[PDB]
């Protein structure tokens, strides 16, 4: 308890020390990026000790060290839940962040603000670890919005670029809409359970949890970028590639799914929530994978893959398998961060070229990047016994053996096939064929920072899934009996995707011109959702803001009905009173009228 | 900008360091009060109902 | 130790004895020994030093006792001098009752964590005690408003007592 | 309270007897020392307020407001001394005198134990504020702004005076301690409907209430920087403080009299947040932000629950430091480009890096980023309003979305993008300006560590 | 028109005093103004004031209430009494209407 | 006391004077010193008043 509790806090304290040094001018800014990277590597080592203790005996504890505030009967303490989800996510997140940070030393070498970049990456990580170990909802909210703000700051890294500022504000906007559900859940739990603590919520176990869980789902819809609040994640590609790798594997996008996992004691009993998340996940995974089929920006293809993988996780929540969903978070972190670092390696070597149509012939020119890309692609598609297979395969065969929506199951299976198609697109168009890039060749992947960072995540994309699966305790009843055609479904549809993708890819080399189909434009333009919503909604809101709220009401009608009317009457009355002829005859004639009406009408004389 | 931040750091530490050192010596050599039952017939002063010496000093001197 | 075990109960601890069924060395065992030598030992000596200083300067602080004064029930109406004391007493008891509900809530949360996957059955006593105390607290203090007072609490009680009389009258 | 009233008065002889080149140094130094001693007011008890004499008392509601008031006077002096540099020496001393006299009326207003004494001091703040706006504002419209400020307040204050005197005639006392024990319920009648309105309309105009807010965009924009700092930070809180006290004697009639004003606020905040999205004047944008935030305070005071009173108290303190910082930030730009137009100077983060950090920190506190006390207050109010009616989560949630959009829109438009080519007088930020920014944000962020001292009497 | 002075030119404090702190034109007054703001603002009010607040003696007696509640819970559970009763005031002292 | 720094005692003296006047106010509000039901007690052999 003393070592477990002590070591699980140094990890969090260790990560803040570079922040304290920077903010307190006590550092040698010579190689601050190396300092930050070194601290992350040491945090990973210290985080393994608590995890090994959990692996050994399932030891878990809650630390409520600091009493912050008591609001009548709601005591709020700084608390950390060191449980199954915390003890496995933290070492994975640190290990992936260790590679991303070493990679970013090479990738952001030329940046004049690289020191600030590494500080922001570290804050991004600290806010995610606050989120993942939070024991009460208020502490969770701190990390929930912390990653949201760091995301805003990093996506808009190149702040001279109008597109980077639009994309950054878009991320805040979509995540703030999701945060309405978070605030809703907090208010319901406080009102109905008198707690924001996760322990009291589960002990009381509310039966009518429709409203709190709908709020939690809405929060997850925004953070995890599910259909409806999805467009911001592809737009987040405006950021430097290291941001995309970290924002897509760890940190932001996984927080939405993690929030629903943390509340599985509630959702596991509420069928109506399971149906909603299942259908929300199924439309997301299908729709975004469909979008990736025709993208030409390499970062956007990988970005839409993350959206489709997060949709798959929501489906797993929707079929009451929170632990499989968590496993997919952990395995996904490895090969998705590797894929982004591989694309960054290609983009850097081709002078910031991101269109796959201007790549080609890089299979032999960039051998190590090629190997990592193929390993990352095979892991993504569920190649047997790579890291991806140990989560994705169990999810698919747990979904076709469940009591489940048939459309959601069928849509999920098609998305698995689409996963093999857009994966083949990247390999075919980036690596194969003849080079299509400019004539001054500058390819070079020989920096040790680049090689070592990818090499560690390559070892992770091969064995990490096998290691984790064989060390985590069982918490369900794995359903291992099924017909052959349900067992091998994921494997088969994946193979069909590769074959169909290859034929489609090879037909681009024929000398035939074909007019675009309606479905091709629908996929390419993202179902027209950003084209319509991001013009219509801003226009209606912004026009109302000016025409009605500001002009009609504030500058006219609220002026007209009070100050302008009152003051106009006073002016008119003044002119009536003071416009007189100065004639003695008229004033004294008015005296006689006053005396008469004073007696005849008002009887002032009686 | 750099001059302002150096001035900001200097003037915070100008009192912050003596305070942090002063607090540490108080916590080490003076220490906290121990909780005891009110002796019979004894009327504690209003500042004797607080644990930390600095809290006791604040109560006695000002409040 | 430091707190009363009765106010904050904790069931007896039952840790199983090590039963290694592997020839391999346990990394946790050697990490624990290193932690004791490199962390616990030097930390303990630094504390033992500090405790030697606190023993040379031993002084006491006390828990304030508040004598009971008449309640607002005994106060003649608009008699501020007696109303003030009863009102101050009622406010002191209100804060204490808030902390009582916090103690019962802290027992409940500790049990839920301690019992693990068996909490739904092993924390039924703490759930019941929490339910009873929250019911009592709600009756005393709920719906009084921001401008709550002993007078408003009494009116809420009288309304509740009147309904209880009527319901019995039905019987 | 004489240990704060007397030294605050002594600031006036200090300023008038100073050397001509030390008026700012002396007044700023000694107003900071007064600010230091104000911390002795935090000797608060769980049951009893701190009752000094027959005239003045302090409780957890007035104490944080007093500490904010005395802290702002030093900050208003530093903010002012640049644009008054060319001013005649005696007119500089008079300007400082108005600020000191405003502080004197404020610290007595927040501690007066009798409501009619509160009324007189509540009203006495009009005079120095009006003089500051009209004498030392820059534009032609400052004269009209003073008239709107004066008559919007007085139109509500005069009915309040009649109501208070009527309450004293019938109850026999206006001392607030007495009103806690002698209070009687208000039964329905057209007579009591108008007693309620006369007791609440003066405070609603000061907040301001949506519909009665037109004076504030004019006054908060035409005023000199110091005038805007006090108007936003403190004077708006006289309305909130007054409501928090007088609602004691209005029950249970507040149950149904609150409905028209809760509706004006819930819808008002969404209307005034949306206005900020299309504002062309940076100071005007900030002013309309204050209306949106103070709408929450009005709702929290009216629904009258323990959580909403804690949230209202936190919001008033947090808004005071944030809104004051934003006006000061916008003033620093204005002192360089001599225009309030927001789109005029862009990409300023490229030319003024550190000052862009203050812009970010000010913006984050404005959009209520947790665990800032801005979020703490705004969250507590949302928790209590949800219980009042669950559907209010929709309006609170929408306002939180819109507030982030305009908070970051102001940050993006002024600090990011490309710098305006023809603006070539953006000198580096002065030490005075950097220190003035950090004296808002640092105390604001420190209070997160110990938020209980700004949660009011119901903590 | 009329006889009026033209608008005076803008004065950049850094041209005469590159080390300007932005307080005063006079370099000696300018340094003193910065000193009082920083020392009295940061060193005194913020640093010492924060220390004062941290060591406030049991602000609003929340710590006494927790100690008192523990004493009551211990006494009530030992003697078999209820932890908390629904009635705040003893009903023997109340006279219901009707 | 110097010709250049005598003005810096005005505000400190106002605080001392205000502090003093506040204490003298407390001397007009002793009607219930050692007389409230909550705190009424006996005087310690050497004591004169419970609070001054
Ligand atoms: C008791 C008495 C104590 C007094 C108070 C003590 C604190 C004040 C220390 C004063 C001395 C500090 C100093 O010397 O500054 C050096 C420090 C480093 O020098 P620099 O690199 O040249 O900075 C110049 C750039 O402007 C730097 O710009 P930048 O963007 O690179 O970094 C500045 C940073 C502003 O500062 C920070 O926020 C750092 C991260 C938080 C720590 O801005 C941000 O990072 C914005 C995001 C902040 C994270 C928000 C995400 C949510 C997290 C919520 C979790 C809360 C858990 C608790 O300068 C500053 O950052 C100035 C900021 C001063 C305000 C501190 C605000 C703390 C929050
Ligand atoms: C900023 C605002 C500052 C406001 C003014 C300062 C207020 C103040 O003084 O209170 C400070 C407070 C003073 O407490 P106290 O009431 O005076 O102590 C009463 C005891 O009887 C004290 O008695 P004691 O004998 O136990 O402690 C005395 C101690 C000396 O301790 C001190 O006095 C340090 C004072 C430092 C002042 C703060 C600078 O003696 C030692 O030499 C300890 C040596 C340990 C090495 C072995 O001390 C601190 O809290 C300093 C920090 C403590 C270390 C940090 C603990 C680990 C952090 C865990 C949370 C992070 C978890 C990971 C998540 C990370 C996020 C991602
Ligand atoms: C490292 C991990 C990353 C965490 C982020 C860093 C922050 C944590 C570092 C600090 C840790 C130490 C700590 O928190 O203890 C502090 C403690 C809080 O923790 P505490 O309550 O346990 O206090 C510790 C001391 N004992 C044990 C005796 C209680 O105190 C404070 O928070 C100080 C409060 C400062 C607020 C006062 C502001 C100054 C007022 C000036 C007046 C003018 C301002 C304007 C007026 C506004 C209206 C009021
Ligand atoms: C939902 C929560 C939301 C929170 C939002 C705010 C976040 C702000 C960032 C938090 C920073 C970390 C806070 C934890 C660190 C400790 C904080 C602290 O001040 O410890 C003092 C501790 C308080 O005691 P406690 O009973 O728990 O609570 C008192 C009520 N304030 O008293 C003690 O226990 C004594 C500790 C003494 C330790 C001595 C060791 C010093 C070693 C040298 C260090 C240098
Ligand atoms: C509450 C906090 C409790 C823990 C307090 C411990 C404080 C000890 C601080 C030691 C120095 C920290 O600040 C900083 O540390 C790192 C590592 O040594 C140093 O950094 C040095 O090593 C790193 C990597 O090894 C290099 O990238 C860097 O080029 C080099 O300067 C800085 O020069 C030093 O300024
Ligand atoms: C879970 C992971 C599963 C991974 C599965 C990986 C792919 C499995 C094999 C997919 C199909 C193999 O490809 C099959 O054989 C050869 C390639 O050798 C192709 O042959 C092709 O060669 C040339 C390329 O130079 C094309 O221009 C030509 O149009 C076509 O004839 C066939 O068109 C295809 O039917
Ligand atoms: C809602 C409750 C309380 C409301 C009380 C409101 C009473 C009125 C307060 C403001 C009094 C200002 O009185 C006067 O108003 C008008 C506009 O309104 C201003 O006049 C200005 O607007 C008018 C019409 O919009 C123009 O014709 C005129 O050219 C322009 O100067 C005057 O400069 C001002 O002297
Ligand atoms: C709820 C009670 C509210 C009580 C509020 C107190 C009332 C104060 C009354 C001030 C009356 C004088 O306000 C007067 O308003 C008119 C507005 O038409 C202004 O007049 C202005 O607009 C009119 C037409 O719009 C023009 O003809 C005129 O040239 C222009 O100056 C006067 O310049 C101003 O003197
Ligand atoms: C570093 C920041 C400082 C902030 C400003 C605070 C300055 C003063 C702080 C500490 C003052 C001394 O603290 C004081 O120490 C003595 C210990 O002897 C305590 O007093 C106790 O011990 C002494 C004997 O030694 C006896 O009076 C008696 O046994 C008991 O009262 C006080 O209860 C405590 O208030
Ligand atoms: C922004 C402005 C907000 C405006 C808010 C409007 C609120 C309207 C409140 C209406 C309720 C007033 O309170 C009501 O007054 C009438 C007085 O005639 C009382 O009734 C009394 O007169 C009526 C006659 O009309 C009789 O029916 C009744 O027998 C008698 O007792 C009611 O017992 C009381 O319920
Ligand atoms: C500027 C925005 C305008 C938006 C429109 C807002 C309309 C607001 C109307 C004010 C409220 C009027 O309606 C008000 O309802 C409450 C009940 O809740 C009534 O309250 C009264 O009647 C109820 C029963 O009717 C009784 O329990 C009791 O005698 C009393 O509470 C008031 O007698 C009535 O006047
Ligand atoms: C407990 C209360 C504490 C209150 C503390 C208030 C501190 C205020 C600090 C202001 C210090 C100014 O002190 C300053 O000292 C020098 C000599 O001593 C004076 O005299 C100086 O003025 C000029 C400036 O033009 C100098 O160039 C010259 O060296 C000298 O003649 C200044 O006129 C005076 O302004």
């Amino acid at each position: 308890m003393n070592m477990f509790s002590s070591l699980s806090l140094v990890t969090l304290l260790l990560l803040t020390m570079p922040i304290m040094m920077m903010s307190f001018n006590t550092y040698k800014p010579s190689n601050y990026p190396l300092y930050v990277k070194t601290a992350i590597s040491y945090a990973f080592i210290t985080s393994m000790i608590p995890t090994m203790m959990f692996i050994h005996s399932g030891q878990e504890l809650i630390i409520s060290n600091w009493h912050w505030l008591t609001i009548q009967t709601l005591k709020l303490s700084l608390s950390f839940k060191m449980d199954y989800f915390s003890m496995m996510f933290i070492p994975v997140a640190l290990f992936v962040t260790w590679s991303i940070m070493e990679f970013s030393m090479w990738y952001m070498y030329s940046d004049p603000n690289i020191n600030k970049f590494f500080k922001y990456l570290l804050l991004f990580l600290i806010t995610m670890l606050i989120l993942v170990t939070a024991n009460n909802l208020f502490q969770l909210f701190i990390g929930w919005e912390g990653v949201g703000i760091m995301s805003f700051l990093l996506i808009g890294w190149w702040y001279g670029r109008a597109d980077a500022n639009t994309a950054a504000l878009q991320a805040i906007l979509y995540n703030r809409i999701g945060d309405i559900g978070f605030i809703l859940a907090m208010a319901w739990f406080l009102t109905n359970l008198n707690t924001w603590d996760l322990q009291q919520i589960f002990m009381l176990n509310p039966s009518d949890s429709n409203m709190p869980l709908i709020g939690l789902a809405l929060a997850a819809t925004g953070k995890s970028a599910q259909f409806g609040l999805h467009p911001w994640l592809p737009s987040a590609m405006e950021g430097p590639t290291p941001v995309s790798a970290l924002l897509h594997s760890s940190t932001m996008v996984v927080a939405g799914i993690f929030l629903l996992i943390r509340f599985y004691p509630l959702t596991e009993n509420n069928k109506y929530i399971q149906s909603i998340t299942l259908c929300l996940g199924a439309i997301t995974t299908l729709f975004t994978a469909m979008c990736a089929l025709t993208q030409n920006d390499i970062k956007k293809i990988i970005a839409f893959s993350t959206s489709s993988q997060l949709g798959l996780m929501m489906v797993t929540i929707g079929i009451n398998q929170p632990y499989l969903a968590f496993l997919h978070i952990c395995t996904h972190a490895f090969f998705k961060a590797m894929l982004f670092m591989c694309s960054g390696s290609i983009i850097h070597s081709l002078n910031d070229e991101q269109d796959i149509r201007k790549m080609g012939g890089l299979f032999k020119a960039m051998p190590f990047t090629t190997t990592a890309l193929i390993v990352g692609s095979l892991a993504l598609t569920g190649m047997p016994f790579l890291t991806g297979f140990y989560s994705k395969d169990l999810i698919i065969e747990a979904a076709n053996t469940s009591y489940t929506n048939a459309w959601a199951l069928l849509m999920t299976l098609i998305a698995t096939s689409f996963t093999a198609i857009y994966s083949t697109r990247i390999i075919f168009f980036a690596l194969l064929g003849q080079p299509r890039f400019p004539t001054l060749v500058n390819i070079n992947e020989n920096n040790p920072l680049l090689i070592n960072s990818i090499k560690r995540l390559l070892i992770g994309s091969l064995f990490a899934g096998y290691i984790i699966s064989n060390n985590i305790p069982p918490t369900t009843i794995p359903q291992m009996t099924m017909p052959y055609y349900l067992k091998t479904t994921a494997l088969i549809v994946t193979i069909l995707g590769f074959i169909l993708a290859l034929e489609i890819s090879n037909m681009t080399k024929n000398l035939k011109y074909h007019y675009p189909s309606n479905a091709f434009k629908f996929s390419t333009l993202l179902g027209y959702f950003p084209t319509i919503m991001h013009r219509l909604a801003p226009y209606m809101n912004l026009s109302m803001s000016q025409k009605s709220a500001s002009s009609l009401l504030d500058l006219i009608w609220l002026e007209a009905i009070l100050p302008k009317t009152i003051s106009l009457a006073q002016m008119k009355a003044s002119t009536l009173v003071t416009n007189q002829k100065g004639l003695i005859k008229l004033y004294f004639l008015s005296f006689l009228i006053t005396i008469l009406i004073s007696m005849i009408l008002f009887n002032f004389h009686e | 900008d750099k001059r302002f931040l150096k001035l900001l750091r200097f003037y915070i530490l100008l009192t912050g360091i003596p305070v942090a050192i002063g607090i540490t010596l108080i916590n080490v050599f003076i220490g906290e009060a121990e909780l005891a039952e009110i002796p019979e017939g004894y009327v504690p002063e209003h500042w004797e109902y607080f644990k930390h010496p600095i809290s006791r000093w604040i109560a006695r001197t000002f409040f | 130790d430091s707190w009363d075990k009765d106010v904050y109960p904790e069931p007896p601890r039952r840790t199983p004895a090590p039963s290694p069924q592997t020839s391999l060395p346990n990394p946790i065992t050697y990490l624990t020994k290193a932690f004791d030598l490199l962390v616990d030992r030097p930390v303990t000596l630094v504390r033992e030093f500090i405790e030697r200083q606190h023993a040379k300067n031993k002084y006491y602080y006390y828990h304030r006792e508040f004598r009971r004064v008449p309640d607002i029930t005994e106060c003649q109406e608009k008699d501020v001098l007696c109303m003030f004391e009863a009102e101050m007493q009622w406010r002191r008891d209100y804060k204490v009752d808030q902390e009582i509900v916090n103690i019962i809530q802290e027992r409940l949360k500790a049990c839920q964590q301690r019992e693990g996957e068996s909490h739904r059955q092993n924390c039924a006593k703490e759930l019941e005690q929490f339910t009873q105390v929250v019911k009592a607290y709600q009756d005393r203090y709920h719906d009084l408003g921001a401008h709550y007072s002993a007078r408003k609490c009494l009116a809420k009680q009288k309304q509740r007592m009147l309904a209880e009389r009527k319901a019995a009258k039905e019987a | 309270m004489l240990k704060y009233i007397i030294p605050t008065i002594m600031l006036m002889p200090l300023t008038w007897l100073s050397k001509n080149n030390m008026i700012w140094v002396n007044s700023t130094a000694h107003s900071l020392l007064i600010s230091f001693t104000s911390l002795l007011l935090m000797n608060q008890f769980g049951d009893n307020s701190l009752n000094f004499s027959l005239l003045f008392f302090s409780d957890s509601l007035s104490t944080p407001l007093l500490i904010l008031t005395m802290w702002l006077l030093p900050l208003m002096l530093m903010a002012s001394q640049h644009h008054l540099s060319k001013e005649n020496l005696t007119r500089k001393k008079l300007f400082i005198t108005m600020l000191i006299s405003l502080q004197l009326f404020l610290i007595m207003t927040f501690t007066a134990m009798e409501l009619i004494l509160f009324y007189i001091l509540f009203e006495a703040t009009l005079v120095p504020t009006l003089i500051i706006i009209t004498r030392w504002g820059n534009q032609t419209e400052r004269l009209n702004a003073g008239l709107y400020f004066l008559f919007y307040t007085l139109a509500g204050s005069l009915p309040l005076l009649v109501a208070l005197i009527y309450i004293q005639n019938t109850v026999g006392s206006l001392n607030f301690l007495m009103l806690q024990y002698w209070v009687q319920p208000v039964h329905n009648s057209w007579s009591n409907v108008f007693m309620w309105l006369a007791c609440m309309m003066a405070f609603m105009v000061k907040m301001p209430l949506y519909g009665l807010h037109l004076w504030l965009p004019k006054a908060h924009v035409e005023a000199p920087i110091a005038g805007s700092m006090v108007l936003a930070a403190v004077l708006l809180k006289l309305g909130g403080y007054g409501m928090l006290r007088i609602t004691l004697i209005l029950n249970p009639m507040t149950d149904f009299m609150a409905y028209p004003f809760i509706m004006l606020s819930l819808w008002g905040m969404i209307m005034t947040s949306s206005i900020c999205l299309r504002q062309t004047d940076l100071k005007s944008l900030i002013a309309y932000s204050s209306v949106s935030h103070m709408a929450l305070v009005i709702v929290a005071i009216l629904i009258q629950t323990p959580w909403s009173y804690m949230g209202a108290t936190a919001l008033m303190i947090a808004h005071g430091l944030t809104s004051s910082m934003l006006f000061c930030l916008a003033n620093s730009n204005y002192e360089r480009i001599h225009s309030r137009t927001m789109i005029l100077a862009r990409g300023l983060q490229t030319l003024l890096p550190l000052m862009a950090t203050w812009w970010l920190l000010a913006s984050l506190t404005n959009l209520a980023l947790p665990p800032t006390i801005n979020l703490i207050g705004e969250l507590f109010v949302v928790m209590s309003t949800f219980s009042w009616s669950n559907i209010t989560i929709i309006l609170m949630g929408v306002n939180m979305v819109i507030t982030a959009l305009y908070s970051l829109y102001m940050l993006i438009m002024t600090q990011r993008g490309k710098y305006t080519y023809h603006i070539n007088n953006i000198s580096p930020s002065f030490t005075r300006e950097n220190a003035l920014m950090s004296l808002h944000i640092l105390p604001l962020l420190l209070l997160t560590l110990n938020p209980k001292i700004i949660l009011g009497p119901l903590y | 028109r009329w006889q009026e002075d033209p608008e005076p030119e803008d004065e950049n404090l850094y041209e005469k005093n590159p080390d300007s702190h932005g307080y005063d034109k006079d370099p000696a007054v300018d340094i003193w103004n910065m000193r009082v703001v920083f020392f009295f603002g940061f060193s005194i009010v913020l640093v010492l004031g924060s220390t004062f607040v941290a060591y406030l003696p049991d602000y609003r007696m929340q710590e006494w209430a927790r100690r008192e509640a523990e004493r009551l819970v211990k006494y009530r559970e030992a003697h078999g009494l209820p932890i908390m009763e629904s009635n705040c005031f003893d009903p023997s002292k109340i006279q219901l209407p009707e | 006391v110097v010709r250049d720094h005598w003005v810096h005692v005005l505000v400190p003296m106002g605080f001392v004077f205000g502090y003093y006047l506040d204490r003298k106010n407390d001397e007009k509000l002793t009607a219930f010193r050692n007389k409230s039901l909550l705190y009424k007690r006996e005087l310690k052999p050497n004591e004169e008043v419970t609070w001054k």
